[PDB]
RNA sequence: UUCUCCUAAGAAGCUAUUAAAAUCAC
RNA sequence: AAGUGAUUUUAAUAGCUUCUUAGGAUGA
């Protein structure tokens, strides 16, 4: 009874993750002893001609973007741990996130080690023109 | 089969999620789901108001990562801290209104006999962040279980029975060793109830100090040993042996119960986490002393062995010299080791099995008081650390006394307690019925070493020319109060010395 | 008549999926 | 109304091998 919602290939990372103090200096150090990153995650089929931003309410991305499920990727809610942030929400789950398809196999590290931009509305660092 | 009973949602709502607010991709509901990735349609909007308990069962620690040290480990290294072991049992019921499928820990019990019974709480998914929070319960349905229905009622919250463990487990292993190894039996309930009390990490040190850090805090964010773990939530590291994967078929109670008889609520949640290490006691250290694994040193391990071989290497020179055994024979020791060497007596090595050497021509016996209560009749036999059910007529027998419980003397199997002072020494109970034909040993000091030239002592035990005289001498009161210290110390450390009905203390004065 | 290949049928197995039946641990 | 798994048996289905049967065509 109940609908299950993980697959075995992350039932190894999940559980190690969900122990830990910090999960995310947790999690970068365990794709570098080899493992493999986060998998599963939600793929949302856009258009690829859209304003591509960081998060926004709506799949919208550029043609090198790839729009994902906000919570898919924050790994705090991939794993069912508390955010660090203040008051304890998540800035990601209810908004679709748009990864550089340079990185989209494994988003839930991208947006752990990455940024947004305030005022540039972009990943900082990846189309973050502020020249 | 492609999925995993972990994170399963289990809600009773029918429809699934948004393709936001969505864990992962199994998880978002067919209205959503075409062609192997989720689309968006305008026609219905994702939720704000909703709850899905979430099941933390099947929990798989088999990770490796280049800093973090695992939890499970194997028998060879759970075998050496012997001094860190704690049964660990959860006892749990199950949720029932608008949530179904999933266990919940109910009541934890560690080998401390400390039943501790924490409210029925789960991590619930908000539709902003996995909240942790009550969920109603239901015990389970049946009756050898039947203890847990009046239970469900007095309860703590968890964040006031994490705080009840590390002041627990900061109790007993404060002093023992310095990590905790849960000697746990299913492996699998009782790994979705440590999600609530353990953290892991990479190996730290304790603040304010330098043993290794095994405590946490989520106000401080600082770890601590157990000494300066007060007021402190989770447990840091703390590995974990599983019993059931050491071979053993069927339920604990008809898998303990073959060789141990008094360990018995069995179904309770704290009697079945001392089963759980009465039986990985047992098979573990039960019929060997390695000799090989060696032990730190806690406290007193040097002063107590000095003041045994002393005691022993007293004692039987004692008897010797007096009675004029014309042979000794001799129980138990591993290698040949002389405890007297200036002796008459023909010492005949009746060990219990060779051990790592033929030099000494030491003979292979074991011994039952039915099997050999007319073999050995002349002499006297030494049974010094024998385990044998009865001791004959003639002997000088020293048997640890299990009942005493110090920070050496940990408890074991089948009554009798896991002495691990340098070896780890497996001694049965100690019942009365063994020294029926023995008698206690009166406290002496007899020497032949002559007399030499401050506080004058008059004591009849001790046996010398000079205190047999008018005044005591300073060449024989020292060696009587370092031997009356080696001697109480011995006896507080628990050892109990026995001997043969017709040891007589006046037949030594007449050597002089 | 022989060889290869293709189409279909029948057989047995392998692995994959679905359903129920039982057992064990919890 | 529905506790968690693990391995078992059969049935339903798909994929593939071999074997047999029939058909077609090539070549001697
Ligand atoms: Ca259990
Ligand atoms: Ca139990
Ligand atoms: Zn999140
Ligand atoms: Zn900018
Ligand atoms: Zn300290
Ligand atoms: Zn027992
Ligand atoms: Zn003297």
């Amino acid at each position: 009874a109940g609908n299950a919602t993980e697959v075995p290939a992350n039932s190894t990372v999940l559980s190690f993750c969900a122990f830990a103090v910090d999960a995310a200096k947790a999690y970068k150090d365990y794709l570098a002893s080899g493992g493999q990153p986060i998998t599963n995650c939600v793929k949302m089929l856009c258009t690829h001609t859209g304003t591509g931003q960081a998060i926004t309410v709506t799949p919208e991305a550029n043609m090198d973007q790839e729009s994902f499920g906000g919570a898919s990727c924050c790994l705090y809610c991939r794993c069912h741990i508390d955010h660090p942030n203040p008051k304890g929400f998540c800035d990601l789950k209810g908004k679709y996130v748009q990864i550089p398809t340079t990185c989209a196999n494994d988003p839930v590290g991208f947006t752990l080690k990455n940024t947004v931009c305030t005022v540039c509305g972009m990943w900082k660092g990846y189309g973050c023109s502020c020249d | 089969e492609n999925v995993t009973g972990l994170f399963k949602d289990c809600s009773k709502v029918i429809t699934g999620l948004h393709p936001t607010q969505a864990p992962t991709h199994l998880s978002v509901d067919t209205k959503f789901k075409t062609e192997g990735l989720c689309v968006d349609i305008p026609g219905i909007p994702k939720d704000m108001t909703y709850r899905r308990l979430i099941s933390m069962m099947g929990f798989k620690m088999n990770y490796q990562v280049n800093g973090y040290p695992n939890m499970f480990i194997t028998r060879e290294e759970a075998i050496r801290h012997v001094r860190a072991w704690i049964g660990f049992d959860v006892e749990g019921c199950h949720a029932t209104r608008e949530a179904v499928g999933t266990n919940l820990p109910l009541q934890l019990g560690f080998s401390t006999g400390v039943n501790l019974v924490a409210v029925p709480t789960g991590y619930v998914d908000t539709p902003n962040n996995t909240d942790f929070s009550r969920v109603s319960a239901k015990p389970p349905p049946g009756d050898q279980f039947k203890h847990l229905i009046p239970l469900m009622y007095k309860g703590l919250p968890w964040n006031v029975v994490r705080i009840k463990i590390v002041q627990m487990l900061s109790d007993t292993l404060k002093n023992l060793s310095d990590r905790v190894v849960f000697v746990l039996w299913a492996h699998g309930f009782e790994l979705t109830s440590m999600k609530y009390f353990v953290k892991i990490g990479p190996e730290r040190t304790c603040c304010l100090c330098d043993r290794r850090a095994t405590c946490f805090s989520t106000a401080s964010d600082t770890y601590a040993c157990w000494h300066h773990s007060i007021g402190f939530d989770y447990v840091y590291n703390p590995f974990m042996i599983d019993v059931q994967q050491w071979g053993f078929t069927g339920n604990l109670q008809s898998n303990h119960d073959l060789y141990c008889q008094v360990h018995g609520n069995a179904h309770v949640a704290s009697c079945d986490a001392i089963m759980t290490r009465c039986l990985a006691v047992h098979e573990c250290f039960v019929k060997r002393v390695d000799w090989t694994i060696e032990y730190p040193i806690i406290g007193d391990e040097l002063k107590i062995n000095a003041a045994c071989r002393k005691v022993q290497h007293m004692v039987v020179k004692a008897a010797l010299l007096a009675d004029k055994f014309p042979v000794l024979h001799d129980i138990g020791n591993p290698k040949a080791i002389k405890c007297v060497p200036q002796a008459d007596v023909e010492w005949k090595f009746y060990d219990a099995q060779p051990c790592s050497d033929k030099a000494y021509k030491i003979e292979e016996l074991f011994y039952s008081y039915a099997t050999h209560s007319d073999k050995f009749t002349d002499g006297v036999c030494l049974f010094w650390n024998c385990n044998v059910d009865r001791y004959p007529a003639n002997s000088i027998v020293c048997r640890f006394d299990t009942r005493v419980l110090s920070n050496l003397n940990l408890p074991g199997c089948d009554g009798g307690s896991l002495y691990v002072n340098k070896h780890a020494f497996h001694t049965p109970a100690f019942d009365k019925s063994a020294f029926v034909n023995l008698k206690q040993l009166p406290f002496f000091y007899y020497s032949d070493s002559p007399c030499e030239s401050y506080v004058p002592l008059k004591s009849a035990t001790c046996i010398t020319r000079c205190n047999l005289g008018g005044a005591v001498c300073r060449h024989h009161a020292n060696e009587y109060r370092l031997y009356l210290d080696a001697y109480n110390m011995m006896i507080s450390a628990g050892f109990s010395l026995w001997v043969y009905k017709q040891f007589d203390t006046y037949n030594l004065w007449n050597t002089f």
